[PDB]
DNA sequence: GATCGATCGATAAAGTTTTTTTT
DNA sequence: ATCGATCGATC
């Protein structure tokens, strides 16, 4: 109402906390770089008085356009035309009821929630300024839909012998929203009995859209309206979400603050980076340093160079293990999943080959096909993780050469023949022939045939089952620290706090370090791998003339330069140096001689 | 009419006043209970509605549902002096009705069920979602008064009119968006159940309505029955076969229960109870702090099985459980036991599996051949004519506490055992095979049914000789339970005398007198019997959680390091880092049974004496210098 | 804490007024679910239905604690109160403002090692005398959200050690001796103890109309056997007539004069001692006899 | 009361390459 | 856009 504006305009230029004056000092600070956007922080806001809350908190849509006309009109008085309405962001944190209020009280009312979106739509238009003509008179009007109870708030009148709906939409002048139809899948930890999770819908606005990639948890404030579509029964409906505020948490298109890298140009101005990682990383695991320094390298990665001609460099790692049972090879992928900025875990049967990486459909609207699904169109930049390289015996080799090494799909089925592009790293970790008799046999029979998917991946880890009577009573002290007593909760918070670095830091720090600097290996150090490869070879040959056959071949080469750019990333100096250079090749000679043993 | 104003007097007295069995006030105590919960129930006994049916079976059977509106409000004034002002939330109670006396499956119905209460069993196929429901239709007209009241919108029929009471004209009836509260509505529909049924035939399909505090209680797949009213939609449109003198079927429902099991009974273990209100839970402490409980439980837990004891300390330790602690932003910690049982062909080993089926609360026996590689796991079921490739799960997410019976289906078994050995290892398992990228959460457990080639001792040397299943999935395991029968007297008629008597055991006060001989058929030497024992698992599961102690630790270390010691230089199958943490495990099981929350001392080297001599009594002929080791630990 | 914080929340320490009234742990659960129940508590607007909404329902509270007079008798609720406001930015009142201060003053960080130990104490209290001025104020909430965990995990040592059932009633006192359960290193620090013995005077604040007799408590968390032992006064369940100040700090004089054999009054307040381990086993034999009361 | 004229509302659409277990 | 049905007005 207008007495309802007379108390917002005579609001939201004098709110203050003590002598900083905040909302007029920020809508002139969002006028001139162009966003036209508010962030009211509700939670703030009750300063005033409960019962303009309450008159908002109880009623929707009209509290929406009232509040937005006010800001509009505030705008337009902060600059002596073209001037646009604005949007509005709410936000606040009271607790998530994740799923489970459906319609018992929460139709039309304030709500927050979480989730993990899944998949996105293409954009589309709605009107919010228009002229409209009629065919008899040539009458000429302007009607502005703003806010909704989808379309259909209003429609065309019929008042200008004259004859019904004479009236039609020009374009030429008009203003256009695009809405999104993204799809919000249920965080799948918290509806535990057996029960398979449910899905919503959700639109939003043009200032607070393409904010998000599949993959990611978010936290979302709304509303929970009600449209109702003619393409069951009784007359029903469905529920919708219309969304307000995804404050959600980072990422996971490189703007942040300065604070942010100040700790961490403060941090990696200390030269004890690489070696406080390897305990900070997995605080749970007893050592295993060899392996545990090949992690934080494939997290990072190498460049990509686009050389003066139409080829490319792979410039990425892939690991792989492979070990007996009992030794942590499953247990630590799902470690890695957490801290990467993107990561999916497929880590199961490969689950259908064909299904891996593209898939087709009939589609409902128009009969027509195209392009929806797969696990390596997601994965771009950060890292999958699968298991059980020995019964995927169908097709998981020919769906993942192709996939490998050159990283350019393209999928000739029905439809499209579409090269599109993928960055992406992989990781597994597989059995050998039941573990312990492989290492007590002719020491091949590890993949029953090929060698062809292994001088694919480059560096190979090979644990075993030692009897060593000392260390295994401290891994027998270890496990029963963790397991119950939770010291640890209190001896990482009590070690940490001056020496090592949490969970959820270095998923900050990673995004950060990788996408500043562009690193170049040492050209005077290029001696040094030379004089280093001619003796491995040397070093291979020699165990040939014993009847032995199988693998090493140059690919892995090419890798170690890659292998010594991946610290340059993480100390992000532009040259590389010698104390550098040696410790990589002290990271890979401890898996040259796995291949004799 | 008005006489039915005095129909609620005359049974919130007859209600009550007074409830059966030595009084006690039971139905005047279930009735506050479920006010505190704030979940908006009721239940009607079967005695007491087999005596407040003898003025009412004309008033159940003739006219269901219209009596239940007037016995829908009487409920309200039968809480609203013992719960002041609960009315102002929520303001509203409706009624459920336990089971009743007739067995009707689904194709046993005629013209002469309509109108009437009904109970019918199958399978939930293909569901919809949650949508709100209008409920309170408020008519508007243009003109005249365009607010006609909130009214009582029925079923699929779309009961409104053209013009009443403000004129006669062709003006339509609008809505408006002013206090129209929302209740939800939820078609399931319904498969018969190939269980009971004249077999090599079709299935037949119903229409299931759900209401408003009903909503998403069963699964899809799983086994239920519904008890509800019959009705009639003559729609007069049909367009499968021509439109005709017809009229379609739909059953509303007023309550709905989980599969039953054992369905030989007569007054009880049909109606999921399960409510430990006053009898049991003032009772349930003295129970528990007895001094031998846990040298009395696992003895009376099968009851019809005399065997060896050590298969039943761990099968009752099997479905106690332990606890899933999650810990903080680092990899979480395995909370089940997953024992496996090795067995002669012709010992007992296939009735525990079976015996312990019903005595859980969820089940599955998916058994032997025929079990494929996907359906146990979630798979993809395709599209219907305009649908969306969604996910259909089957055995192991419907399943929390899962039996399977893994033998030797060796054609098969390098099939599906590259989809069960990361149910634990990777737990919480979920694919993406075509579809969408997910992971469904199912914390099962795995029990098992193995079968040497032959005789038990089919070699001397180690078991990798003795089964075909190799080294790490084996692993995956906790105790590998083995019997022994060569040749004996006295322990031979142990059995024999016993399980000969077994074969032996083959109207208001004859109800009961039944019953009470029903307690002296089980209660011959009297083994604490399993009317009540069953009852209290299922908060022995959901309420009671364990911690442990620092001070009585490192007597354990000697026991993993010297153990794998001596088992690699003697290597038949190895123990790793995951033996030590089912050696914690299983003996905070035990714990849980004293309902306690702490570990003792003599819980732990119980749990100890019961994997040593379990690991090392398969050995070999050097079997005997072993147990010269044994009491070393004793 | 309400005015900053969840009424749900309550949810622990109205068990604490519980143990206030009979119980801790076993029914209450089975108890609290209808006077601290009004709703289901819905979560739509909560931050504002114990900031905002609580117009008309903390208001309904104003006509349920008359009503909830009878209920169970439960009048150490109903207090006259005193608040401040700021012009803005929320009310808080002075009885929760005290709560954030002592909390505050725990965390916010041979016998060589006490040094650095002593060193902290002294230090971390310096975080806390700027924190009476508007010139910072995005630390105060540092300790309300320290405030409803610390408490969170006082608690859960306490319905260990009351179900572990180790309260012996030798004649006078009751001995208790907290040897090592979990989350030990939090009573290094003294100011938490009295706390802890705060809520486990109330445990024993049932009718006890003989032995009204506070306890002495025993924990470890270092080397050479610390056991910074206190004493507890007895507590009047508001009906003072017979004003018992101590009897403690008497024999204390006495034990720290007879057995001198790494005895110590080095720590401040006299309430609290340090003893030896297999001193502390004959410190009550000389107890169980002097009766100083 | 019956007949004629005018106005308003309702009526017409189409399929056959990918992917699952199975023999 | 065309055809059929229903309602209103006029004879
Ligand atoms: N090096 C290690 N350090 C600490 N804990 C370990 C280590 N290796 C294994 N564990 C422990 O083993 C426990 C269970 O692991 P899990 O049962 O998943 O092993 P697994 O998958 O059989 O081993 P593998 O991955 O070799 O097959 C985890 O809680 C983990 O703490
Ligand atoms: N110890 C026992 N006590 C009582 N009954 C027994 C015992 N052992 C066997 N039986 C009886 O023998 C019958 C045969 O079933 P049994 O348990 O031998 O199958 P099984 O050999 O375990 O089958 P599988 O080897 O396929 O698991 C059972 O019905 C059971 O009643």
């Amino acid at each position: 109402n207008t007495e309802i504006i007379k108390s917002f305009k005579n609001f939201i230029l004098e709110f203050r906390l003590d002598s900083q004056f905040i909302y007029r000092d920020q809508l002139r600070n969002n006028i001139l770089v162009k966003n036209y956007s508010l962030t009211v922080n509700m939670e703030h806001l009750i300063g005033y008085n409960e019962d303009i809350y309450k008159k908002l908190s109880d009623e929707p849509s009209d509290i929406i356009p009232l509040f937005e006309t006010a800001i509009t009109q505030v705008a337009k008085r902060i600059s002596i035309n073209s001037l646009p309405t604005f949007q509005l962001i709410l936000n606040s944190n009271a607790n998530q009821i994740p799923l489970r209020d459906l319609d018992s009280e929460h139709v039309s009312k304030i709500v927050r929630l979480s989730g993990i979106i899944i998949s996105t739509s293409v954009l589309s238009s709605r009107a919010t300024y228009l002229s409209i003509m009629c065919r008899n008179c040539r009458h000429t009007t302007s009607i502005t839909i703003n806010n909704f109870n989808t379309g259909n708030t209003v429609s065309l009148p019929r008042s200008c012998n004259c004859g019904p709906d004479p009236y039609i939409i020009i374009h030429e002048s008009s203003k256009f929203i695009d809405q999104q139809f993204l799809k919000l899948q249920e965080i799948p930890e918290l509806v535990p009995v057996g029960e398979m999770p449910r899905n919503l819908t959700m639109t939003c606005d043009r200032y607070l859209t393409n904010k998000v990639i599949p993959g990611t948890r978010v936290t979302i404030v709304g509303i929970y309206s009600i449209y109702n579509s003619k393409n069951s029964g009784v007359a029903i409906r469905t529920p919708y979400i219309k969304i307000l505020g995804i404050q959600s948490d980072v990422e996971t298109v490189t703007m942040f603050t300065e604070e942010e890298e100040e700790e961490f140009l403060q941090l990696s101005r200390n030269p004890k980076l690489y070696e406080i990682l390897t305990n900070s990383i997995a605080p749970s695991i007893f050592g295993n340093e060899d392996i545990k320094k090949a992690i934080v390298c494939l997290l990072m990665g190498g460049s990509k160079k686009i050389l003066p001609d139409g080829m490319r460099l792979r410039g990425d790692i892939n690991v792989l293990l492979l070990g007996d049972p009992g030794t942590a090879k499953s247990q630590l992928l799902k470690f890695v999943e957490k801290v990467s900025p993107i990561a999916v875990y497929t880590s199961g049967k490969g689950s259908s080959a064909a299904g891996l990486t593209a898939s087709v459909q009939r589609d409902p609207m128009t009969r027509e096909f195209y392009l929806e699904g797969g696990a390596m169109v997601l994965a771009d930049g950060g890292v999958v993780c699968i298991d059980e390289f020995d019964k995927m015996r169908d097709e998981d080799r020919v769906a993942i050469h192709e996939a490998m090494e050159q990283q350019t799909i393209s999928i000739a089925k029905a439809g499209i023949t579409t090269v599109l592009n993928s960055r992406t790293s992989v990781l597994a970790a597989a059995n050998p022939i039941y573990g312990r008799y492989d290492d007590l046999k002719s020491p091949g029979d590890n993949i029953d045939f090929q060698t062809t998917i292994l001088s694919r991946f480059d560096m190979i880890f090979i644990v075993k089952d030692d009897h060593n009577e000392e260390r295994d009573i401290s891994i027998a002290n270890h496990v029963i620290n963790i397991h119950t007593g939770n010291a640890n909760a209190m001896q990482n918070q009590q070690e940490e706090n001056g020496s090592e670095i949490s969970i959820e830091k270095m998923k900050r720090y990673i995004t950060y370090c990788r996408l500043k600097c562009a690193p170049r290996l040492s050209p005077q150090a290029a001696e040094k791998l030379s004089s280093n490869f001619v003796t491995i070879r040397k070093q291979l040959l020699i165990n040939e003339l014993e009847s032995t056959e199988r693998p090493i071949t140059i690919r892995q080469l090419e890798a170690i330069i890659r292998i010594t750019e991946s610290l340059a990333k993480l100390e992000l100096s532009p040259i590389a140096q010698e104390r550098h250079v040696d410790e990589a090749i002290r990271l890979f000679q401890a898996s040259t001689m796995d291949a004799a043993s | 009419p008005n006489v039915s104003r005095t129909i609620a007097r005359e049974l919130k007295s007859f209600l009550l006043e007074y409830t059966d069995e030595t009084g006690r006030s039971v139905y005047g105590a279930r009735i506050r209970t479920l006010g505190e919960m704030n979940s908006e129930s009721l239940e009607v006994n079967y005695r007491h509605l087999a005596e407040s049916k003898a003025i009412l079976a004309l008033f159940l059977a003739k006219c269901p549902e219209e009596m239940l509106k007037i016995f829908d409000l009487v409920a309200m004034e039968a809480t609203e002096l013992h719960y002041p002002d609960y009315a102002r939330i929520h303001s509203e109670i409706h009624v459920r009705i336990s089971d009743f006396p007739t067995i009707y499956s689904l194709r046993e119905l005629r013209e002469s069920n309509l109108s009437s209460l009904v109970r019918v069993t199958g399978v939930v196929t293909r569901r919809t979602g949650v949508f709100p429901q209008l409920k309170y239709v408020k008519f508007n007209c243009l003109k005249c008064g365009s607010i006609l009241g909130p009214f009582f919108q029925d079923s699929n029929e779309e009961i409104r009119i053209s013009f009443c009471t403000n004129c006669k004209s062709k003006g339509p009836f609008r809505v408006n968006g002013e206090k129209t509260v929302y209740r939800n509505y939820q078609r399931v529909t319904l498969q018969e159940a190939p269980g009971t049924v004249p077999p090599g035939r079709l299935p037949r399909h119903r229409e299931v309505i759900l209401l408003a505090d009903l909503v998403d209680v069963s699964k899809p797949g799983e086994e239920v029955e519904v008890t509800g009213i019959y009705k009639n939609n003559y729609d007069g449109n049909l367009n499968a076969k021509n439109g005709f003198p017809v009229f379609a079927t739909i059953i509303e429902a007023n309550s709905i229960k989980r599969r039953e099991g054992n369905t030989a009974n007569e007054g009880e273990e049909g109606l999921d109870v399960f409510s430990w209100t006053e009898e049991e839970e003032r009772e349930f402490r003295k129970i528990s702090r007895d001094r031998g409980i846990i040298d009395k439980i696992i003895s009376s837990m099968a009851p019809s099985i005399y065997g060896h004891r050590d298969i039943k300390t761990a099968v009752a330790c099997s479905l106690f459980g332990g606890v899933p602690k999650n810990v903080n932003g680092k990899h979480s910690i395995r909370g089940d036991i997953n024992v496996l049982l090795l067995g002669d062909p012709g010992t007992a080993k296939s009735q525990i599996l079976k015996y312990v089926e019903k005595t859980a609360h969820r089940a599955v026996f998916a058994t032997g051949q025929g079990a494929s590689a996907v359906g146990l796991t979630a798979s993809v079921r395709k599209d219907p004519i305009t649908k969306e490739w969604t996910l259909e799960g089957g055995a192991l997410v419907l399943a929390d506490k899962g039996v399977c019976l893994i033998d030797e289906f060796d054609k098969m078994n390098d099939q599906d055992r590259t989809s069960i050995h990361e149910a634990m290892e990777q737990q919480s398992i979920s694919i993406s095979k075509a579809g969408i990228v997910t992971t469904l959460q199912a914390r099962c457990s795995i029990i098992a049914a193995a079968n040497p080639n032959g005789g038990r001792y089919n070699s001397t040397l180690p078991l990798a000789q003795n089964v075909s299943l190799t080294e790490p999935i084996l692993s995956r395991f906790d105790i590998l339970c083995v019997v022994r029968d060569l040749v004996d007297e006295e322990a031979d008629e142990r059995l024999a005398t016993f399980v000969v008597d077994s074969h032996v055991r083959s109207q208001l006060n004859a109800r009961q007198r039944r019953l009470q001989r029903q307690r002296k058929k089980e209660e011959e030497i009297s083994p604490i019997p399993q009317e009540l024992l069953m009852k209290y698992i299922h908060y022995a599961r959901t309420k009671i959680y364990p911690k442990l102690h620092q001070m009585d630790m490192d007597k354990v270390s000697r026991v993993y390091a010297d153990l794998r010691r001596e088992s690699i230089s003697t290597g038949s199958f190895p123990i790793t880092v995951r033996h030590l943490e089912s050696i914690l495990r299983i003996a905070e099981s035990f714990a849980k049974m004293r309902l306690s929350e702490f570990v003792s001392s003599y819980d732990l080297d119980r749990a100890i004496k019961v994997v040593v001599d379990s690991f090392v009594d398969a050995q070999k002929v050097s079997v005997r210098r072993q147990l010269r080791r044994s009491f070393a630990i004793y | 804490l309400l005015r900053h914080s969840s009424l749900y929340d309550s949810f622990y320490y109205s068990n604490y007024v519980n143990a206030k009234l009979s119980l801790w742990n076993e029914n209450g659960k089975k108890r609290l679910h209808k006077m601290f129940a009004r709703m289901g508590i819905p979560l739509s607007t909560a931050q504002e239905t114990w900031l905002y909404m609580d117009h008309s329902i903390k208001r309904e509270l104003g006509i349920i604690f008359d009503k909830n007079l009878d209920r169970y008798g439960l009048q150490d609720i109903i207090r006259d109160g005193f608040v401040r406001t700021l012009g803005y930015r929320g009310s808080i009142s002075a009885s929760e403002f005290v709560e954030a201060l002592t909390a505050l003053l725990e965390v916010g960080n041979s016998a060589q090692k006490l040094t650095n130990l002593r060193k902290r104490w002294v230090s971390n209290f310096w975080l806390s005398w700027d924190a009476l001025d508007d010139r910072k104020v995005e630390l105060l909430n540092r300790g309300i959200q320290l405030a409803q965990d610390l408490q969170r995990a006082i608690f859960n040592t306490g319905v260990a050690i009351l179900e572990k059932k180790l309260i012996k009633h030798l004649r006078i006192y009751r001995l208790c001796v907290l040897q090592d359960g979990p989350d030990l290193d939090l009573y290094r620090n003294p100011l938490t103890l009295l706390r802890l013995g705060n809520w486990l005077i109330e445990c024993c604040a049932e009718s006890e109309d003989k032995q009204l007799l506070p306890m002495v408590l025993a924990s470890i968390d270092e080397n050479t056997d610390t056991y910074l032992v206190a004493g507890l006064t007895p507590r009047y369940p508001r009906g003072t007539k017979k004003p018992i100040l101590n009897n403690f700090s008497m024999a204390f004089q006495q034990i720290t004069a007879e057995t001198d054999a790494k005895v110590r009054i080095d720590n401040f307040e006299s309430s609290i001692i340090e003893i030896r381990r297999e001193d502390l086993s004959p410190f009550l034999e000389k107890l169980t006899l002097s009766g100083l009361l």
